């Protein structure tokens, strides 16, 4: 069950993407669409991240490593990465294992680090983030 | 103690069963290359046993491979698509 404003998120990053004509909605368009994502915009600051840096990361990477689609290419479109959907997935059930269901974006943010082969999880490590720093802000804020 | 994840290979494995037709068609429609190009690397499967079609980062590998291979076993061919750290 995704909250407004993660939906709002999920479905600006897809239409961003087709816009672009890239193949796939990367896990990193979808960090990248999270950093104006109220919800996990919170949990970075609180971990004093430099999201501006951050932001330019990921625009960079997603640029240099997303396929295009050719303009001939008229029969597929955008699709998600086995990663991001595996992300999404993680974050409601990681929010059913706790008995709730509103799912917002701090608990997709959680579930990112289990795509340990991500480029989105290696730039939030390296911003000295873990997992465990964004469940303690969810769960006691500071 | 950080690195970043690495690059990956993507590769097609020849079979005696999938017409080089299909790998063609595979190749241009995954891969996007023109019809010579997708032709040499069909007679490079065929010749040394397998061929890497592109390198990509792991996660955009890890789903290009999934949806060969979905779309082999749709066709029912066992063309075998594979992945390997670059």
């Amino acid at each position: 069950m995704l909250n407004q404003e993660l939906e709002l998120s999920l479905n600006m990053a897809f239409a961003r993407a087709r816009e672009h004509r890239h193949e796939f909605m990367t896990v990193e368009h979808l960090l990248l669409a999270l950093l104006s994502n109220p919800s996990a915009r919170e949990a970075l600051e609180a971990c004093s991240v430099d999201l501006v840096a951050l932001r330019q990361e990921l625009e960079a990477f997603i640029e240099q490593t997303t396929p295009v689609l050719p303009a001939s290419e008229e029969e597929r479109d955008t699709q998600p990465t086995l990663s991001f959907q595996r992300v999404l997935q993680r974050a409601v059930f990681h929010v059913q294992s706790s008995g709730r269901n509103e799912v917002t974006g701090a608990n997709v943010l959680v579930a990112i680090f289990s795509e340990q082969e991500s480029q989105a999880a290696y730039l939030l490590r390296k911003h000295e983030v873990s997992r465990l720093d964004v469940v303690n802000f969810i769960s006691h804020g500071t | 103690a950080l690195k970043p994840p690495s690059m990956y290979k993507v590769i097609l494995v020849n079979d005696d069963y999938t017409p080089m037709e299909f790998v063609i068609d595979v190749l241009q429609k995954f891969f996007s290359y023109d019809v010579e190009r997708a032709t040499q690397l069909m007679l490079a499967v065929h010749y040394q046993g397998k061929a890497i079609c592109g390198v990509f980062t792991a996660e955009v590998a890890e789903t290009k491979v999934a949806m060969v291979n979905k779309y082999a076993r749709e066709n029912e061919h066992p063309l075998l698509c594979t992945l390997e750290k670059a």
